[PDB]
């Protein structure tokens, strides 16, 4: 084998992959194997980029035998994985222990589960015909827009509210001051009206924001960035921020918005797009609402 | 690896100076391009004339390693449904690029396959995204397009490949694979294409595969037709000759001897017929008629099935019927 | 980043659109008193109505145009509840605008939308006809429902003549500094064939692709329209004439038999110098060739028979 | 237990009265039951091919080939529509009808003939009236029968081959079934009027049902049990010949379309043609027998009557390519009255 | 314990016959990977299937076709979403490795191939998905089109595929063919009863194999050790003879309806079908040469007529005696 990798607490596994059901549930995932560890990539629309890492010590049997340039790739479809697994890992404390293999190329992915002397045996295979390869949704960090740092339960808790009103259109909101009292918020619009979600400069859930003026160096005070994003981001991320230590933003001048996801832990790292151009001179009411 | 995949596939054009024929929308094209203006160009022109490898060498030239995360490329394979295009379309054209300073090319494979709403959205998103993002149309059918879709969509016409595309194209595939064919044989071809080349390169396939060795040999006339069934000239001239001059025994027989010698078929037989027959002169502008006519009912009988000899003798005594008045 | 000049033209104002100039004079006054009826445009597509719908909407607004207006266009949610509620919302909202002006709400290609929604946005105008306003953009007026018509005002578009389409030619013109030639202008309008957005772009694919614009580069990027070509090889009077004419035309410049079926049902059906029999009969043998040809035998001899049985009728032995 | 076609019929080979050289046929056939292609049957209705295929069944299997038993199953061809079919079962052997719908047909032979097949000793299913199939089943069957051809054996009967397209003929023998001569049915009726002790005059009335019934030996018998029942038991010379009302409907259409020939007259022969139809009738059999019996006519000369065989094969092209029915039968009639005179 | 038609299917390259240019390329594709899509058509009952399971079973092996053969068929539901999933699918499938078993004992190309069979009963929709799909995965993908006719199958899928025309077998085509069966499996038959089964069956070996096996039957059954002649086989095939078919030639010359219109009501009471009575008509009339040229005009125009009728689904009656009528008035 190739690949191999042992797990005995699949808790942790299931609530990451918990956390891709909401749009990666479909299919064409592409799962990297290398040295750092194991990541799983999913983009549909070529909109928004998720990436799920797994780290060597997440692993108890971890090998890794290879004689290539150390990069293989694989697609399979998410769908007969989560239909596979849903009915396994039952109840609690089942120690259910978990082996991955892959065998390079043309070989199925393979996943053992052991469950109180029940064994089960699940190949899953890929796809790698038409994979183009390269791909991702990268950005430079030499002309970030802005930082910032957040807890993961008031984003969650913010996302949650926001999910239920509405607000196909939604706003990202970033402002420094010369008296230290940073200004995060994301607004939207819907057929309620205006919906406004304000996160404070307390510490707690904003322990490091400063806005860039796209040297990545040369912070500044008095800078308004308008951010304006899809309502279908937030949906999806809303439940990637359900379980978290600590969220980081940060999107560069381009508009691309690169968020990542703490929960040792493992990180989960989204890349967005944003929109093309603001509705007319929105960004301008926005302000005026918000020193209002 | 190459070298293992079909000609059509293997010779597939990756630079817009690999595409022959269409000179005029090549150069039109490049022009658009150097300007940095790509006004929702539309391609139509019959199957094998090269519009969706036109679109992607284009597609290479003007973005290179772009083509991973700005090209959205769309066709029948895919659903297109009225929400999942509207969806689909909408959620790509309303995002602004990553980094690139260039339009996003929408490539639409096979448009004439979608409901009439979903073109209805389509062509709305046409006219409203359009500041960064620019649409492709590939159809071989006309009529199942909405007539607003051709309006904003600049048409370019595909006519069939010319002679001097097809020999070089016949060229190029002799030098990559040292192969060599007689001038019949190029002949034989350049009648065959009907201004394709995806027949061309699969004839030619199939030709280099019934040869024993590839190398220190022609390729004539005589192994082209054996390999892809085509009647001989020769032979269409004399079964017109014995329908034109042996009343019905000695006609029926020498057409009875050709198609059982080489096994030929009747539809391509009936089509030679008729390809020597529109060259003559017919001073009665009667017989021409009957003769369309009869032809035609046959075709569609022998394509509904039947008596082959039946349908053979059926063309003979048409012919003769039609040029006796 | 140039746009394309269908786009980087579009007019602002109702004086710049050119075509139909009593609607458009119309249009100028309901958009200078203010009083702004329910109203239904159709015609032929690509003539300027969303154009002129928008900038009625921009000219009777000004400022207003932020919130005044409320676009729902065929790419979008169009169902039969969202839709409702979102014009309900909509109609349920005062602004600070003069007593002479109305809020103005575009539904863009209303054809296509469901009768369901039909019917809501007739209860949506019944409710809350003293505030907002409605304005249809469609093509034809046949899939508007009887009774959104019997509440609106009608006013059907014509296809835009030469004179107008020549000085909308001249202007982007002398816009864009490009040498032109009569010939050529002739020839754009001739291909057009009264399409304002379809000369725009042979105009720009003229300019970018050959520079000077001539009636040579014309017909070498774009060709003729089919209809013309069916309807001259239909009327020809030799057999032998036209079966010459639609092959050299349609065969070697790549025409689809189907297409050629169909464009040649659209010429008999809109013929004139014709008796019934004989429009009746070509009928009848158009439609049998489309069955042969959408069973699977669409080959030039099947096209070839066709144009021999219409001669045969025509000149009955 | 009450009708001449169920108390008598044959259930072996040996049984069988007329075509001697099919029964040598099917014996032959029968001879080495696991050699057995596929077997199509063609040729007049009411002849016995069923009778045939019962015979050899028995033959390769032994008893309890006629003893059947009745399930019913659903189809699902579109959402949470499902239409059932009557299927028969029987040990050894299976039974099927085209019964249902002309589009949705398909579907069910292909996921009936999927069930059956499955793996095994084979089994043999009889497929009735063939012929009255869309070209869409067909390729179902020459799939599975080439691809599945260990444990199932399709057998075709039908009354017509010219719409079973010719690669299901290739794929299966071609079986024939003459109809019988007047005098082997006039043998059967005088066994079946000696088995039942009825009285009988003379010889010529089985004669007269021979011919009437035009070699149909289920129209033989039911017309025998008719005129058993209404002369109580006693057959008399001078005894009518009794025959359906279809038969006597077309008849009076066919005279009085002869006699008046006009507009009225078009609308009522329409209105017949419509109640006929109401009876769940194919209208080309209807078609087919207005034909022939506008062609027994003495007074029409040879022209009337080949102009006539003419419009009926066109319109019976038409009906076969048209879809609805009506139209083709009223544009046969009333070309028939614009030749006529 | 097997039919003839199934027992002696030809499982190698090198069994069939009559096919020179098809089994070549596949030959010489055999020691390559340069295999295009395949475009399969001709007559029923000519060897496509034969031939393609044949490159198959060469090609890979028998342990291959579980993971890397698909086809799709008739048999199952071919809707345009199912087609579209499953063709999408089974193309997105990676190259299965092959054991060494396969890798020492077979050649095993790196691709895949999928078969199309009876490619005429699919919507234009499910062909443009499917050549649309086969572009799009042409790397380690190959489709193959088997259809009897072409017309039905859209233009850019004959473009796409490489049209390997299959030759009808005639006579001389299969007659080597027919009588190595017929020496496999012990049948005696007289000098000219193979070739009488080959003209019968024109370009169909299927039928002709078939009319074998029943005719040898007979022969068991029957018990003498006779050799079977022509008039066997041709009543077991359904040919009508030449004594009836005369008195029928001998009824149409004749100008009296009535005798016309019985003699067919008995043709019809025997059951015949007008098929075949029609080309032996047609055999007796074109072949005899007393007639004149517009005569046999006329009459092979009508009984193409006829032929075009009857291939509708007609009633087999009514055409029968309409061409009779209509040959009896020429
Ligand atoms: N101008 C050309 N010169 C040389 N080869 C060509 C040219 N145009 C097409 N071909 C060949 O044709 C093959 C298939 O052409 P495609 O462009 O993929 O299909 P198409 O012409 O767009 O027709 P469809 O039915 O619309 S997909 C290519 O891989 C080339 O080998
Ligand atoms: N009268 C006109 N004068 C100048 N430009 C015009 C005129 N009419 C149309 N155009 C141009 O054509 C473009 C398209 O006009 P539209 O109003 O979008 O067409 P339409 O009448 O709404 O029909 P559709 O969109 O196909 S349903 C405009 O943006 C202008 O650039
Ligand atoms: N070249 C051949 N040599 C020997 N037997 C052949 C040959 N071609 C066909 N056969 C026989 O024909 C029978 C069936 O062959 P098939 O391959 O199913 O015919 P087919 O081409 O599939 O016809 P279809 O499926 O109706 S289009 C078998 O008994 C084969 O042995
Ligand atoms: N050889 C035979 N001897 C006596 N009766 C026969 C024979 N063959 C058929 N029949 C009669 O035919 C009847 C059944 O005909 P059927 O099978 O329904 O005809 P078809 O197969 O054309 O529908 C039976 O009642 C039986 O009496
Ligand atoms: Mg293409
Ligand atoms: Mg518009
Ligand atoms: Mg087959």
């Amino acid at each position: 084998n190739k690949f191999s990798a042992s797990t005995v607490h699949l808790e942790h596994i299931t609530t990451a992959l918990s956390c891709l059901t909401p749009f990666g549930s479909k299919d064409d995932v592409l799962i990297f194997i290398d040295a750092d560890g194991l990541s799983f990539v999913r983009e549909n629309n070529h909109v928004i980029k998720i990436q799920l890492l797994l780290s060597r010590e997440l692993f108890m049997s971890y090998s890794y035998r290879n004689e290539t340039e150390d990069h293989m790739k694989l697609c399979v479809k998410i769908n007969h994985i989560l239909d596979s697994v849903s009915v396994m890992n039952r109840n609690s404390d089942d120690i259910v222990e978990c082996t991955l293999s892959y065998d390079g190329h043309g070989s199925p992915f393979v996943l053992i589960f052991e469950d109180s002397f029940i064994s089960e045996r699940v190949e899953y295979s890929t796809y790698l015909i038409k994979d183009f390869d390269t791909n991702g949704l990268e950005l430079d960090r030499e002309r970030i827009s802005f930082e910032a740092i957040i807890k993961g339960e008031a984003l969650h808790s913010a996302l949650k509210d926001l999910k239920e009103i509405g607000c196909k259109e939604c706003y990202v909101y970033a402002k420094t001051e010369a008296n230290d009292e940073n200004v995060f918020a994301l607004i939207s619009k819907s057929q309620l009206g205006f919906s406004k979600i304000k996160l404070p400069s307390n510490r707690s859930i904003l322990e490091k924001l400063q806005v860039f003026d796209g040297d990545s160096t040369t912070v500044i005070d008095g800078f308004a960035v308008i951010g304006f994003f899809d309502f279908t981001s937030f949906d999806k991320i809303r439940k990637s921020t359900k379980i978290a230590s600590k969220v980081l933003f940060r999107m560069d001048v381009h508009g691309v918005l690169s968020v990542n996801i703490l929960s040792p832990g493992i990180v989960i790292e989204v890349c967005m797009l944003e929109k093309e151009s603001i509705d007319e001179a929105a960004q301008t009411e926005i302000e005026l609402l918000m020193e209002t | 690896s190459k070298e293992n995949l079909p000609w059509v596939e293997k010779y597939r054009p990756e630079t817009l100076d690999e595409v022959y024929g269409q000179n005029e929308v090549i150069t039109t094209v490049r022009k658009f391009v150097d300007e940095g203006k790509l006004p929702h160009l539309l391609f139509y022109g019959p199957p094998g004339t090269g519009k969706t490898s036109t679109i992607v060498a284009l597609a290479r030239e003007i973005y290179g390693k772009n083509y991973s995360n700005m090209v959205l490329e769309l066709n029948a394979s895919d659903d297109r449904g009225i929400d999942v295009v509207r969806n689909q379309i909408k959620d790509f054209a309303s995002t602004r690029q990553i980094f690139s300073k260039g339009f996003k090319l929408i490539i639409l494979d096979e448009a004439d396959a979608m409901t009439n709403a979903a073109q209805n959205a389509l062509r709305r998103v046409i006219e409203r995204y359009t500041k960064n993002t620019r649409f492709c149309v590939l159809a071989n059918y006309a009529h199942k397009l909405t007539p607003a879709l051709l309006s904003r969509c600049t048409r370019f016409r595909f006519q069939p490949l010319p002679q001097e595309a097809i020999e070089r194209r016949i060229a190029n595939v002799l030098v990559h694979e040292k192969l060599k064919l007689s001038p019949n044989a190029e002949k034989a071809l350049i009648e065959l294409s009907n201004g394709d080349m995806r027949r061309v390169l699969n004839v030619l396939q199939s030709c280099k595969a019934t040869l024993d060795n590839p190398d220190e040999d022609e390729i004539s006339d005589d192994v082209i037709y054996e390999c892809c069934g085509a009647p001989r000239p020769s032979d269409l001239k004399a079964v017109l000759k014995s329908i034109l001059e042996d009343d019905w025994g000695t006609a029926h027989y020498t057409l009875n001897k050709v198609r059982s010698a080489k096994g030929l078929a009747l539809i391509d037989l009936i089509e030679g017929i008729v390809k020597i027959l529109e060259d003559y002169e017919l001073q009665n502008e009667e017989t021409r008629v009957h003769l369309l006519t009869k032809l035609a009912d046959i075709e569609y009988s022998i394509s509904k099935g039947g008596n082959d000899q039946i349908q053979g003798s059926a063309v003979i005594g048409a012919i003769k019927a039609s040029f006796e008045n | 980043l140039q746009l394309p000049w269908v786009e980087k033209y579009r007019p602002q104002v109702l004086s710049d659109i050119v075509g139909n100039k009593e609607t458009i004079d119309r249009l100028q006054q309901i958009a200078k008193d203010g009083n702004m009826p329910h109203m239904i445009i159709s015609g032929m597509p690509g003539i300027g109505k969303t154009t002129s719908v928008h900038c009625l909407a921009h000219e009777l607004l000004g400022r207003s145009y932020a919130d005044g207006v409320l676009e729902l266009n065929a790419s979008d949610d169009r169902g039969i509840d969202v839709v409702r509620n979102q014009i309900k919302h909509f109609a349920q909202k005062k602004l600070h605008l003069p007593p002479g002006k109305h809020k103005i709400v575009i539904l863009d290609e209303a054809d296509s939308m469901t009768a369901g929604a039909q019917q809501a946005l007739r209860r949506t105008m019944e409710l809350y006809s003293n505030s907002t306003r409605f304005a249809f953009a469609c093509n034809q007026s046949n899939k508007i429902i009887e009774p959104l018509q019997s509440r609106c005002a009608i006013l059907r578009y014509s296809k835009l003549s030469d004179e107008d389409v020549l000085k909308r030619l001249l202007q982007i013109i002398k816009l864009e500094d490009v040498k032109y030639t009569n010939d050529g202008l002739e020839a754009i309008i001739f291909t057009a064939e009264g399409d304002m957005r379809q000369a725009i772009n042979n105009l720009q694919s003229t300019v970018a692709g050959h520079g000077l614009v001539n009636a040579d580069n014309v017909f070498k990027i774009v060709d003729s329209p089919h209809p013309l070509i069916v309807k001259k090889m239909l009327l020809a009077s030799n057999l032998e004439d036209s079966i010459q004419i639609l092959r050299t035309d349609l065969w070697k410049k790549g025409y689809s038999s189907i297409d050629i079926v169909t464009t040649s049902f659209r010429v008999t059906k809109n013929l004139a110098q014709v008796k019934e029999s004989v429009r009746l009969e070509m009928i009848k043998e158009i439609g049998l060739t489309h069955m042969r040809i959408l069973e699977g035998v669409g080959t030039y001899l099947q096209l070839a028979s066709m144009l021999a049985k219409i001669h045969k009728l025509n000149n009955k032995a | 237990m009450s009708l001449w076609v169920d108390k008598y019929r044959p259930k072996s080979l040996n049984a069988l009265s007329h075509n001697e050289e099919l029964t040598n046929f099917l014996k032959s056939l029968s001879d080495q039951p696991r050699d057995l292609p596929h077997l199509l049957l063609y040729g007049p209705n009411g002849t016995g091919k069923k009778t045939r295929c019962m015979a050899l069944l028995e033959s390769i299997f032994g008893p309890g080939v006629y003893r059947l038993k009745i399930d019913v199953r659903q189809f699902v061809t579109a959402s949470n529509r499902k239409l059932e079919l009557n299927v028969v079962s029987s040990p050894y052997h299976l039974e099927i009808t085209p019964s249902d719908m002309g589009n949705n047909d398909r579907i069910v032979i292909q996921e009936l003939l999927k069930e059956v097949a499955q793996m095994e000793r084979y089994k043999c299913v009889i497929i009735n009236e063939a012929n009255s199939l869309t070209k869409d089943a067909q390729a179902a069957l020459r799939r599975t029968m080439e691809k599945y051809s260990k444990n199932i054996r399709l057998i075709m009967v039908c009354d017509s081959m010219s719409p079973i397209i010719a690669p299901i003929k290739s794929r299966c023998l071609l079986i024939r079934c003459p109809a019988p001569s007047d005098s082997e049915i006039s043998t059967i009726l005088s066994d079946v009027v000696t088995n039942e002790r009825i009285q009988l005059e003379t010889k010529d009335i089985l004669k007269r049902i021979a011919q009437a019934s035009n070699g149909n030996l289920r129209v033989s018998l039911l017309m025998l049990e008719s005129m058993a029942l209404n002369n109580e038991l006693a057959l008399k010379s001078s005894s009518p010949i009794i025959k359906p009302d279809w038969i006597i409907v077309i008849h009076k259409l066919t005279r009085k379309i002869v006699k008046e020939r006009s507009v009225n007259s078009l609308i009522e022969c329409r209105a017949v043609l419509y109640d006929l139809l109401a009876h769940c009738i194919p209208a080309n059999i209807i078609l087919k027998e207005l034909t022939f019996s506008l062609l027994d006519v003495e007074t029409l000369n040879t022209t009337n009557k080949s102009s006539i065989i003419e419009y009926s094969s066109v319109f019976d092209e038409r009906l076969s390519l048209g879809n609805k029915a009506i139209f083709h039968l009223e544009g046969f009639i009333a070309k028939v009255m614009c030749c006529l005179d | 314990q097997q039919p003839w038609v199934e027992k002696y299917r030809p499982k190698n390259l090198d069994e069939v016959t009559a096919q020179d240019h098809a089994v070549t390329v596949l030959k010489k594709t055999l020691k390559s990977a340069n295999l295009p899509h395949m475009l399969f058509y001709g007559p029923p009952g000519t060897g496509k299937t034969s031939t393609i399971l044949a490159l198959t079973k060469e090609l890979y092996g028998p342990d291959l076709m579980k993971s890397r053969i698909l086809e799709l068929n008739a048999s199952d539901e071919r809707g345009i979403s199912i087609v579209r999933e499953k063709v999408k699918n089974f193309a997105r499938l990676t190259v299965s490795k092959p054991s060494k078993h396969d890798l020492e004992n077979y050649p095993c190309p790196p691709y895949k191939i999928i078969i199309l069979d009876e490619a005429d009963s699919m919507t234009a929709d499910a062909q443009s998905a499917l050549r649309r799909t086969m572009e799009t995965y042409s790397g380690v993908t190959r489709f193959c089109l088997i259809c009897n006719y072409v017309t039905r199958i859209i233009d850019p899928l004959a473009s796409r595929c490489s049209k390997f025309r299959f030759k009808a077998l005639d006579a001389s085509n299969a007659i080597d063919r027919l009588r190595f069966i017929s020496e496999q499996e012990n049948v005696k038959c007289d000098d000219g009863v193979l070739e009488r089964i080959l003209d019968i069956s024109a370009g169909d070996l299927r039928r002709g194999i078939t009319l074998l096996q029943s005719a040898s039957k007979g022969a068991q059954y029957l018990g003498d050790g006779k050799n079977i002649t022509s008039t066997q086989v041709e009543e077991l095939a359904g040919v009508v003879p030449h004594d009836i078919l005369i008195e029928i030639v001998e009824k149409v010359k004749s100008g009296d309806f009535d005798e016309i219109k019985k003699y067919v009501n008995t043709f019809m009471k025997s059951g015949w079908s007008a098929a075949s009575v029609v080309n032996q008509l047609h055999e007796y009339y074109i072949t005899n040469d007393n007639f004149d040229t517009n005569f046999k005009n006329q009459i092979s125009w009508l009984l193409f007529t006829t032929d075009s009728r009857l291939n509708n689904g007609t009633n087999e009656h009514i055409q029968l005696l309409n061409l009779l009528v209509k040959i009896s008035q020429l």
